[PDB]
């Protein structure tokens, strides 16, 4: 309202093991998890699209 | 160095962009070259028969090689375009250097007017021997065997590339070996990038170093020679001087530009004294 | 601290049980010597720059495999060079000295990148403080050249390599030379000093340009940045009582959240305001002032006439007590002022380059109350008093007026 | 070698702490206390900044002004100081006003009036206070710097108290502060310079004798702070330079890590633009700041408590188009504590430090200063042979391995103050606490 | 290349007796096919000026010095857009080829030399 | 300076992708652009393979 | 449209007794259902700023005026992105959706408007 050392509530929102290598380990396996599928999908995008220019089905035969 | 960094790029952009759409005639040059430009692609160690029948899209060059060259050659100088753009930005920082190699900041003039009017003059002498080939000459700078229908039975007399990738056939001969002969083509190319390094002088530019001239002319008239040699047949004499002209090429960057800007630094100094 | 010579030049040396060594080089070249304004604070600016034998960049950053540290300050006596450093590398700050005083390159580039804009901060960050303002202002005033030239440089009067070099060719000589060393062992420093400045030309006396001459008057410094008053009162003949009078006037407080006891303090009640009584021996002239600072004009106004007041009122009378406090006063700044190292540095400076023997804290004179009382009469009655006024100067008080 | 640190006890078990200097004439004692605003709760934050106002007040039998004219007599002063975890009192003299000295300090210590009178004339001149820290930017930019660090902790709050407090404050809680805490059990008398040891202890034998003893007493400088990484910004864009705090958890005075995080420091060091010999430092974050002109000037900390600490640094700028720069560059600094420093930056740092510690250390006030605060931290004054091994002990290894528990991808907290548009937000700000290319 | 070395190799040169009496007479000659002075340039007007170490040595420069090189840069720019040579007092002779900012360019270089072998200590 | 703010080239992508001052409250229909952008690079790439195979 | 346009046609219908009656009511309703006092803003804190005349209007604000508007943008900015609204003294009153700004666009439009017709004056 006016001291400016008096932080707002924030106990909605703090975690209490928020200094803890559990805790950054959490958020950096979905970090990872996420780099871990967009990896695994492009990989498949790449292969799958790329073929395209491999022998066609009509010269293969 | 970097517009001139993006520069080497733009230049292996042209030449990819001018062999692809030179297939597409699909005559016996076209068929015969791209044969021979792909196949160098095989030289790349245990995949490389693999990446060419994937260029191909097939077993030989055919049907879907023309028809990825006519996609490609039409995307190319667009991509072409937009690093063409880059090495102008790239170069807005420092600006235009000047033939005497010096600053310019302490006086510029306008692009327009004066730069407007003066590329007119050269714009119209272009268009002049553009004239005098397109309309009175216009088969001059072509082989008459692109006026054959493409036969993978027949093989032209002689396969050579189009007269400007010739200095690069010339250095890709003069080594032996297969996978040796592509690197040092691509290196020629390459090299460029080592200008910035290689070249040791305190100055900018040749318009003051006699001896820097000198090496400049024999640099450019022995490129001109690699093109010539690239269009020869594999024969006596021309087999050796083609290795010695390329020893030139490469010792230029490697030994002569170091060494004579090395010199002339020391000439400067000691003459001035 | 043992007096002697080292190669002429004067080596003063105490030695002591601490693992640290001040040594400190005090140069006759302050700013009443000073040939153009401001050259003696670019000169202490020069000081530590490329040498021939060593670059300031080496010079640093060996300091700090040394973990040494550097101070350099300018009076108006001296100009002080103090490096600070474990007592075993001694001799590495010999020879730095040394190297300072005969091979200093004094390079255009250092003076306008470096040194001028160094001096230029220093400065802007004493005047933040309106009261150092008011107390320049008021030498100025009351001595007009020599003790009255301005200790530091200003931008209106700009100091050149020429003339910075030619003062420097004066001043760094035997004969302007000082060394003293805190902590360090005197037969050693005599042995170093000895061999590093042997070659260090001898040069001449470093003189004032003119007899010291004593003026009245006021100085209105408009600044927008803090309000304070210096009332001076310049002396003829430095006395050693004017040190007791400083201290008994007082000013400051001797204890946290209060005024004091002292009759300079007890003119500020009621107020946000501040009060410092100060002497200023210089041998053949002295200044004894009061500088006042606050907030509020009007306040520093109303208190300008308690400390004139109270000036009057101690020429009329002294307490025993009163007398007392003030020897008790004066010996504990006598005491700490010969252990703070910058002061140190230019008493014992003083000693050695002029011939002022010291007076030892335990031999500090004690005042009689008449004593004390005849030395606030005379400056009660001064035929010249100075006034400087620094800030809103519409409204703060005039010579005339006090 | 500087002369031996005598120590001896009372019976209560005050501590008396004494160095002699034979070549000073003034002496410096004092009342170095283990107690200070962490010890206050929410309802009495501002008790022991408040004491420290009325111990100068008035005692049972001096008064104000009394007390005023003892002082003046002695000829030296008294000074105080009250911090988080730490009070001290203590009284600059001549060599022989020390028993006079002493006197006046166990006196207003033990004997004080806190008289309602005098609690509320102190409580305008307290709350004064309150809008005229906020010009002592510095300062400022610390106290949001713990209040963030430790968000709803004790070591969070300020030591003014709130202003609701001041209003509040009894003689009754005063007495009540005072008699839990200023126990002889955690205090220590201590004496630098012109001072006799064997005299000292008969002085406080004479004085602080009549101390109480806490029920259960602790060792000296016996103490969970939960770091918050969090930010507060304090934009004013009419200031002309940005104050800028960043630190993390650092390490306590009794860490294993102690020394490891003052040679880290170091590594980084200070830097002003107004000392002549900052631009030739060999600090890589110096050189930067200098060369680029990214600052007036910056300190790197390394703040310790009983049971915690903060590590960071402390900025000013001008530039204000380029706060970025200036962060960035700073945390990619940081960053190579974790990644790239060897024994040329370790050695370098150690050789400064050793004599830093020692050279800190050059009048009376400093050595007493040291004296208590090693004394009420460690239980012990610590000799320079033993600050010298534990320096020497530190190597490029354990720097890297303490910079890449603490520093390297953890979060910080961050103030802001002044014209502060170009410090990112949070998120970018703690990106820089790695580098993606390690 | 840094002046440092060019000038470092230069007195090495200078030194020799031998080496001198068959590298002065090329040099002088070579500087006079360089042919700068006939645009009224002084050596060391040539010299790469694009380079942090160059813009402080430059901004070193008296400003007499400093006036002086604006004008031959200025005076030379215009004779190669015309195409033309110096004449008369335009020509540099080479008394007056001055070495005006090897000096400078020297002292910068010192410095920043220095600070990188400093930055590369190692305690003992 | 950091690089990105430094070399002209990175600047320009620096100035539109990364250091480039966004209002704080933009919605989800503040995405659009970007996924105009997508459907652009999917037609770019999907239609210049379509042309390696069409007559 | 400008604010003098606004201004001057919100006064005709106030003057208008029968116009008064009806359309006062109907203003009420329309800015109880706008919800800007849901987030915090006072109608003005809602006008276009980005024109030259705008621009010299917030200049011209009392220093007050200006960082209690600042406030109250950022405040709207933060109820805006989490999806919140205003609660308690947040929301604003009636009696506090006070027309800091009009007067101070209404003066700087006065002169631009007065600037046009001059520009066009004819001499009779
Ligand atoms: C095509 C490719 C697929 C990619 C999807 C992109 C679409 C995302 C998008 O822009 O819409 C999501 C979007 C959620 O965006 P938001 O950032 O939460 O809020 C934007 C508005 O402020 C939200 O307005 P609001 O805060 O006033 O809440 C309104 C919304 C509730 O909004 C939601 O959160 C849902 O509810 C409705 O309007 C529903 C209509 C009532 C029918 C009964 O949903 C809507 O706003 C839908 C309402 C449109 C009519
Ligand atoms: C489309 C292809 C996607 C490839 C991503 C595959 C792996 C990269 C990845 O997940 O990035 C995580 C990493 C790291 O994410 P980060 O930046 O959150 O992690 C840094 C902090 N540490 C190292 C302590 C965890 O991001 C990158 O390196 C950028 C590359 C992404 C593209
Ligand atoms: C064939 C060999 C040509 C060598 C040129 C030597 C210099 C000369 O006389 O040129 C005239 C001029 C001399 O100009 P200048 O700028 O040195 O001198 C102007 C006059 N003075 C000295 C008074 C300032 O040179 C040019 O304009 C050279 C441009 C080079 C273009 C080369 C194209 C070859 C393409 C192959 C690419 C791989
Ligand atoms: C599509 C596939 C998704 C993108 C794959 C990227 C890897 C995802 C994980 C990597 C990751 O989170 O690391 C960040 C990389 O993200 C980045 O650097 C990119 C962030 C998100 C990329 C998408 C941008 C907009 C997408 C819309 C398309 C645009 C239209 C054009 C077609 C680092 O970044 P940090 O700062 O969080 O690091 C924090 C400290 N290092
Ligand atoms: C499509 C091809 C290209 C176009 C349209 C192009 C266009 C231009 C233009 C308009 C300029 C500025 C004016 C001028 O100096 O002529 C320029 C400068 C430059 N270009 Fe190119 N360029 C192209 C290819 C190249 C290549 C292949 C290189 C290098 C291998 C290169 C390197 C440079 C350099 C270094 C400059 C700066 C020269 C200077 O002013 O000193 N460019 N280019
Ligand atoms: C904004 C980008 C584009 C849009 C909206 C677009 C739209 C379309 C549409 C609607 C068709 C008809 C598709 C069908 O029903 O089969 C089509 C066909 C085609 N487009 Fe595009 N296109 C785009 C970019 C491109 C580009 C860059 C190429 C490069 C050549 C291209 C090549 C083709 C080809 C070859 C076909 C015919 C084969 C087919 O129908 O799939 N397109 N495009
Ligand atoms: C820089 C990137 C590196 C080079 C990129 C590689 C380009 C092309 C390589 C692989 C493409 C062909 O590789 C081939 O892919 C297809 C899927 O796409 C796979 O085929 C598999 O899935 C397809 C459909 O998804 C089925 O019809 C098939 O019966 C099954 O075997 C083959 O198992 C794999 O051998
Ligand atoms: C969207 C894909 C990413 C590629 C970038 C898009 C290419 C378009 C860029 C070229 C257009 C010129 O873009 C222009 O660049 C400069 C600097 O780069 C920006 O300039 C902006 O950023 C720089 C620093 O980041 C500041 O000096 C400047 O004050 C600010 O206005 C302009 O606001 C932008 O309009």
């Amino acid at each position: 309202g006016k001291s400016t050392y008096k932080i707002p509530d924030f106990t909605p929102y703090l975690k209490k093991d928020r200094n803890t290598d559990a805790n950054r380990l959490f958020s950096y396996f979905m970090i990872g998890s996420f780099g871990m599928l967009s990896a695994a999908g492009a990989k498949a995008t790449v292969q799958d699209f790329l073929s395209n220019m491999s022998a066609s089905a009509d010269v293969l035969a | 160095v970097l517009p001139w960094s993006i520069g080497v790029i733009i230049f292996l952009l042209l030449i990819i962009t001018a062999f692809m759409g030179y297939v597409l005639v699909f005559g016996q040059m076209s068929l015969w070259g791209a044969t021979v430009i792909c196949n160098l692609v095989s030289a790349i160690p245990w995949l490389g028969e693999d990446i060419v029948h994937f260029l191909w899209g097939g077993f030989s060059v055919g049907n879907p090689t023309l028809q990825r060259f006519f996609a490609l050659h039409y995307l190319m100088p667009f991509v072409l375009a937009v690093f063409a753009l880059l090495h102008l930005i790239a170069l807005h920082t420092a600006g235009s250097s000047n033939p005497l190699g010096i600053t310019s900041n302490v006086d510029k003039l306008s692009m327009h007017p004066y730069y407007s009017f003066k590329d007119l003059i050269t714009v119209f002498a272009f268009l002049l021997m553009f004239t005098l080939f397109v309309f009175f000459s216009p088969d001059k700078l072509g082989h008459p065997d692109n006026y054959i229908p493409a036969n993978p039975m027949v093989t032209p007399a002689s396969i050579v590339p189009e007269w400007y990738l010739l200095p690069f056939y010339a250095i890709l001969r003069a080594i032996p070996d297969k996978l040796g002969g592509v690197i040092a083509m691509v290196a020629a190319i390459l090299i460029l990038l080592i200008l910035p390094i290689v070249d040791r002088s305190i100055i900018r530019g040749n318009a003051f170093k006699p001896i820097s001239k000198l090496l400049f002319g024999f640099f450019i008239c022995n490129f001109l020679l690699l093109g010539v040699l690239g269009q020869v047949h594999i024969e006596p004499p021309f087999i050796v001087l083609g290795q010695i002209c390329t020893i030139f090429y490469f010792s230029y960057f490697l030994i002569l530009l170091p060494m004579v800007s090395t010199i002339e630094n020391i000439f400067f100094y000691i003459g001035s004294l | 601290f043992s007096t002697a010579e080292a190669a002429g030049v004067k080596v003063a040396a105490q030695d002591g049980q601490s693992p640290i060594s001040d040594l400190s080089v005090v140069l006759r070249g302050g700013s009443r010597y000073a040939t153009v304004p401001g050259v003696s604070h670019i000169l202490e600016k020069f000081a530590f720059q490329n040498t021939v034998p060593k670059s300031a960049l080496r010079f640093v950053r060996e300091l700090e495999l040394f973990g040494g540290k550097l101070y350099t300050h300018t009076t108006r006596e001296h100009i002080v060079l103090r490096t600070q450093f474990l007592k075993q590398d001694l001799p590495y700050f010999v020879d730095a000295f040394a190297n300072v005083l005969k091979e200093t390159k004094f390079q255009q580039f250092e003076l306008t990148e470096r040194v001028a804009p160094v001096a230029e901060l220093d400065l802007l960050k004493r005047e933040s403080d309106p009261a150092f303002t008011a107390l320049e202002a008021a030498h100025e005033v009351a001595f007009r050249t020599g003790l009255g030239n301005s200790v530091y440089a200003q931008g209106y009067s700009p100091v050149t390599l020429e003339d910075v070099k030619e003062f420097a060719r004066q001043v760094y000589a035997k004969q302007n030379v000082a060394v003293v060393g805190n902590n360090v062992v005197p037969a050693d420093l005599q042995q170093l000093v000895g061999t590093a400045f042997a070659d260090l030309q001898e040069g001449s006396k470093v003189t004032q340009a003119g007899t010291t001459t004593l003026h009245g008057g006021e100085a209105r410094v408009r600044t927008s940045t803090g309000n304070a008053l210096t009332i001076a009162l310049p002396i003829a003949e430095p006395k050693p009582v004017y040190h007791a009078l400083a201290s008994f006037l007082g000013g400051p407080a001797s204890m946290p959240w209060s005024v004091g006891a002292s009759p300079l303090a007890q003119a500020t009640v009621g107020t946000h305001t501040s009060v410092k009584a100060t002497y200023h021996n210089y041998g053949d002239a002295g200044l004894f002032a009061i500088t006042i600072k606050g907030d509020s004009p009007a306040e520093i106004s109303q208190v300008a006439h308690k400390a004139v007041q109270a000036l009057k009122d101690t020429g009329a009378e002294v307490t025993e007590e009163q007398a007392a406090r003030a020897y008790a006063k004066s010996k504990f700044a006598a005491a700490e002022a010969f252990e703070n190292p910058d002061s140190s540095a230019s008493v014992i400076g003083m000693e050695l380059l002029s011939g002022v023997s010291r007076i030892a804290p335990e031999n500090v004179q004690k005042f009689t109350p008449a004593e004390l009382s005849e030395a606030a009469a005379q400056l009660s009655a001064s035929a010249k008093p100075v006034v400087a006024a620094v800030g809103q100067v519409h409204a703060l008080p005039f010579a005339d007026e006090l | 070698v500087s002369p031996k640190t005598r120590t001896s006890n009372l019976k209560n078990g005050l501590t008396i702490a004494s160095e002699s200097n034979p070549l000073v004439q003034t002496a410096t004692v004092g009342v170095w206390i283990d107690a200070g605003s962490r010890n206050e709760n929410a309802y009495n934050n501002g008790t022991a900044h408040f004491f420290e106002h009325l111990a100068f007040k008035g005692t049972d039998k001096r008064s104000q002004h009394q007390l005023e004219l003892d002082i003046e007599n002695m000829g030296g002063h008294l000074n105080a100081y009250t911090s988080r975890e730490s009070t001290v009192y203590y009284a600059k003299s001549f060599k022989d006003d020390v028993p006079k000295s002493v006197e006046i300090l166990a006196d207003i210590l033990q004997h004080s009036k806190l008289a309602e009178s005098a609690i509320d004339r102190e409580r305008e001149v307290i709350t004064r206070e309150l809008e005229e820290v906020n010009k002592q930017y510095e300062e400022v930019v610390f106290d949001h710097l713990h209040a963030t660090a430790f968000m709803n902790q004790p070591l969070g709050r300020t030591i003014l108290g709130p202003r609701e407090n001041i209003q509040t404050i009894t003689n009754t809680e005063l007495r009540k502060f005072i008699t839990e805490n200023y126990t002889a059990d955690r205090m220590v008398l201590v004496g630098a310079g012109a001072v006799d040891h064997d005299a000292l202890v008969e002085l406080a034998e004479k004085y602080f004798s009549h101390l109480p003893s806490s029920q259960s007493p602790v060792p000296l400088g016996t103490p969970i702070p939960n770091f918050v990484g969090s930010e507060v910004r304090l934009r004013d864009d009419t200031m002309p330079v940005a104050h800028i705090a960043i630190a993390v958890e650092g390490v306590s005075w009794t860490s294993e890590d102690y020394y490891t995080a003052l040679v880290a420091q170091a590594i980084i060091g200070n830097y002003d633009r107004a000392v002549g010999t900052s631009r030739h430092q060999g600090s890589r974050l110096s050189n930067i700041v200098s060369e680029n002109n990214l600052a007036n000037s910056f300190q790197s900390f390394s703040t310790s408590y009983s049971d915690t600490g903060l590590w960071g640094i402390y900025l000013t700028s001008e530039n204000t188009t380029q706060i970025d720069d200036l962060v960035h560059f700073t945390l990619k600094e940081w960053n190579r504590l974790s990644t790239s420093v060897s024994n040329l930056q370790v050695e370098r740092a150690k050789s400064q430090l050793k004599a830093g510690l020692l050279l800190s250390l050059d009048g009376t006030t400093y050595v007493a200063e040291d004296i208590g605060r090693q004394l009420t931290t460690l239980g012990r004054r610590v000799t320079p042979a033993e600050v010298e091994a534990k320096l020497e002990a530190v190597t490029e290894h354990d720097v890297r391995a303490w910079a890449q528990k603490t520093l390297y991808d953890k979060d910080i907290a961050l103030v802001g103050l002044g014209p502060i548009e170009g410090l990112y937000d949070y998120n970018r700000i703690r990106n820089d606490m790695s580098m993606m290319r390690w | 290349a840094s002046i440092t070395s060019v000038v470092k190799t230069s007195e090495l040169i200078l030194k020799s007796p031998l080496l001198s009496k068959i590298v002065v007479p090329l040099a002088k000659t070579y500087v006079k096919f360089s042919g700068y002075r006939q645009l009224g340039f002084k050596m060391n007007d040539l010299i790469i000026e694009e380079t942090p170490n160059m813009q402080l040595a430059l901004r070193r420069l008296p400003p007499t010095e400093s006036y002086d090189r604006v004008y031959r840069l200025i005076r030379a720019t215009q004779f190669s857009l015309s195409h033309k040579l110096a004449t008369g007092n335009d020509i540099t002779k080479p008394e007056e080829d001055d070495h005006y900012l090897i000096p400078y360019i020297l002292d910068v270089e010192a410095e920043a030399f220095e600070k990188d072998a400093l930055d590369n200590l190692e305690v003992v | 300076m950091a690089l990105r703010k430094k070399n002209s080239l990175l600047n320009m992508a620096n100035s539109y992708v990364l250091d480039s001052p966004q209002p704080s409250n933009l919605n989800y229909f503040w995405n659009f652009g970007s996924l105009l952008a997508l459907c652009l690079v999917i037609q770019l790439a999907t239609g210049i393979t379509l042309a390696m195979h069409y007559t």
